[PDB]
């Protein structure tokens, strides 16, 4: 089994526009030079798959 | 049974099919015999002898060897026992046909005699085509008989050989060897004459017959070659042509048997030109250059897949020589890298809704590759913690990751 | 003189330079742009605009049309969209009827059009017509056009390519509408396409009442006058007095270019034109041109074969960053840290990609050779085979994948 091996049945999604986040929620991040940041209030674990 | 938004993991990479065809053809090139004793000459070595078991006037066998100068791999054609008598023979001929570039051809780099096989021998330097198998290996190895060539294959030989023979006679030369033995499949339906130089040296200044004569003499052997291939028989075996003639009009269309007739046909008062044979193949030879054109943008699809995998295997390695050093201090942990490792979180450590890991491959190449980008894309880079958030583009990232990358070369 | 397609170089289709090329092409396809006012349409998204200036320009189609660069929601893929502004289809058998006839049509010199429909979310009634996209295409306007003599071989690819069209739309009882060089886009070296086919035939749907073989007819016209343009250098709307710009073709080219581009202009001749008629005529250059097909694709290949293992690579340095450092596996932190975060004798780093390769390789294939893993802190140290790490990582992969 070579290192390179991965399954072959595992599933991705191609199609999906990029992440739309609501308007409110981006006025709660705080501004820096190189982008936004703040306190996640949104009910998804962390580094979850995205349903756009 | 995939939705057409949804991907399997390997259809992100080449196809099976074409990565197994590199990689054969990559092993047939790169193989060795490191104890044979067969020799060493001036400029090639690692000779290996490529017959499974004609044209020529000796006994003769092909050996894949690699060039000293240069590294690379070509196929050595020996004649056994051939001497060398005028040097102009071998001279000669190799100086014409070094100019010899073609598609169709396999090119000729250099022509020499050598002793160094314990005879006098005869020697001619060809490109080297890995797992390539003749026309008649293919066509006419028997078991069961094989099968019926399809018209459409034969229009391919058809334009591929014109190919040739505008070229060979244009430089005012005849291919000489027209035999489904010494034409090569280097491909599928990819076909090049492998003999060109050899007939040439052989027949040096014995041959009575003009370059004309010998050029005429190449259609009526490229109409005998067809019909071979139409009629499933042998050129040898090719007693009666006017019945070949039939059974190709019966099983093939009437435009071929009146290609494959014009090339046969030595009565009439006619001088025939390659020029002449053209004309009346034009249309096909547009469909074939329609399919060559074609089948360009298909390897360039893979090859532009292929090199954007490099590109991401170099990002890849760039990422993990930069992530979790043991160290300024924490340097690491701070700073534009610490939004890096949580980059690296979102792309290759994402999980489902019910906290399973998500494995799948197609988030992780994409990702990369709008890094690379710098894309105008914001993410959401979420802390260990899990308390604090980060949405930055992609773009910002590469600005980032290119200056952590550089402090390192700093460095130095 | 059958000499200037007989002398053209091997390399007419082969990129100057393709490492870059593919790269820039590579950019082009990811670019998006953060604040345009583009909307989303129901299957397409991240459009991106490739008209160079923003001037109305109604010329070949009678509107003013646009094409962004789109990615498609249903396969992930991008494609070229192609809008007519304010455009409203009032018949929608237009859009059957002529799809029927061009989707069958896949051919090297056109480029390939998928679906054509009408939306409102451009603020306007507009009409979409989906190509195929051709990253960093240029027209032969822009490229040919834009403030030197065309050399008459590049001039012979181009009727090539163009008579290749012509036999599959010809065959297919259709006429390619659109030959201005405006809608001929070139999409790699000496290569072109016929960008705008769909459209003339869905605009004009109940208008046009000329026949197939009258519209096919005017496609040698029109290809006459674009060769005439591309030889002498005037715009084909300029080309008021065609028999002054033939003679000027006749002295800068060949007797046999100025004898195709008079066929093709010919109306008075009484004999229906027909391509393959056309295609008979130049056979010699189809069949160099053939040759240098074949060429890049031995080219293209030989490429395609030093690129072959990348993937490989690639997956392996993957797995590398999935199972580490999520949140046994301390020997694995030291073999990556053996491998990519190496430091001289004076401290500094050291960034060697050959070692990164060779210990990739070897971990990638389980070789016996045995490697010391040190902390940088000498007091604990493992002496192990890369073919135990492998265990140990695909162990650990495996995990993972239990899920
Ligand atoms: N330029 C080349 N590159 C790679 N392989 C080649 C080249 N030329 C010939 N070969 C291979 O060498 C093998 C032997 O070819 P050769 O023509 O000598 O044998 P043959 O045709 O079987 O002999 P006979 O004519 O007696 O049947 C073939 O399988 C052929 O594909
Ligand atoms: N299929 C395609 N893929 C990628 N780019 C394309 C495609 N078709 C056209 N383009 C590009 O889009 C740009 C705009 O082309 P278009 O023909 O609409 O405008 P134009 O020729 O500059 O002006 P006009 O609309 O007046 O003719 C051109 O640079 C062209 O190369
Ligand atoms: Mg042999
Ligand atoms: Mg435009």
């Amino acid at each position: 089994p070579l290192f390179s091996a991965w399954p072959a049945d595992i599933i991705s999604d191609v199609g999906a526009p990029p992440l739309q986040l609501e308007p409110s929620f981006v006025a709660t991040l705080k501004q820096a030079e190189w982008g936004l940041y703040g306190k996640n209030t949104r009910n998804v674990r962390r580094n979850q798959v995205e349903d756009t | 049974e995939l939705q057409p938004w949804q991907r399997a993991t390997y259809d992100f990479f080449m196809p099976q099919n074409l990565r197994e065809d590199l990689q054969k053809k990559q092993f047939a090139t790169l193989q060795v015999i490191p104890n044979s004793g067969l020799p060493q000459l001036e400029h090639w070595h690692s000779l290996v002898p490529l017959d499974t078991s004609s044209c020529f006037g000796y006994p003769s066998w092909v050996y894949k060897a690699q060039n000293s100068r240069n590294g690379r791999h070509y196929a050595l054609r020996r004649l056994e026992g051939y001497r060398l008598t005028n040097e102009k023979a071998i001279l000669n001929v190799m100086k014409d046909w070094k100019k010899i570039k073609n598609a169709s051809i396999v090119t000729i780099h250099e022509v020499f005699t050598t002793r160094e096989f314990g005879d006098s021998s005869l020697i001619f330097a060809y490109d080297f085509h890995p797992l390539s198998k003749t026309l008649q290996e293919h066509h006419f190895q028997p078991y069961r008989p094989p099968p019926a060539v399809p018209e459409n294959t034969i229009w391919g030989y058809i334009c591929q050989i014109a190919n040739a023979l505008k070229t060979i006679h244009s430089n005012r030369l005849a291919a000489r060897c027209l035999e489904p033995s010494k034409i090569i499949l280097t491909d599928i339906n990819r076909i090049r004459l492998s003999a060109c130089a050899i007939l040439d040296v052989v027949q040096f200044g014995m041959n009575s017959r003009s370059v004309v004569e010998l050029q005429q003499e190449d259609f009526v052997k490229f109409g005998k070659l067809i019909l071979s291939l139409a009629t499933g028989t042998l050129p040898a075996h090719l007693n009666n042509i006017p019945a070949a003639l039939e059974t190709l009009g019966n099983k093939y269309s009437a435009n071929l048997k009146s290609a494959v007739n014009w090339l046969l046909d030595t009565s009439s008062g006619e001088t025939k030109t390659i020029e002449h044979f053209m004309t009346g193949i034009a249309s096909q030879m547009t469909t074939f250059f329609d399919l060559a054109l074609q089948d360009n943008d298909e390897k360039l699809f893979h090859l532009a897949r292929e090199v954007e995998n490099g590109r991401i295997a170099r990002s890849l390695m760039k990422l993990l020589t930069i992530l979790e050093r043991g160290d300024v201090p924490s340097w690491s942990e701070t700073g534009d890298r610490y939004q890096l490792k949580l980059f690296r979180d979102y792309v290759f450590h994402r999980v489902d809704a019910d906290g399973k890991p998500n494995l799948s491959i197609g988030h992780m190449l994409t990702c990369m590759s709008k890094l690379e980008a710098g894309v105008d894309e914001n993410i959401l880079l979420t802390s260990r913690d899990n308390e604090t958030v980060f949405v930055l583009s992609y773009r910002e990232l590469r600005q980032m990751y290119d200056r952590a990358f550089n402090e390192l070369v700093k460095a130095s």
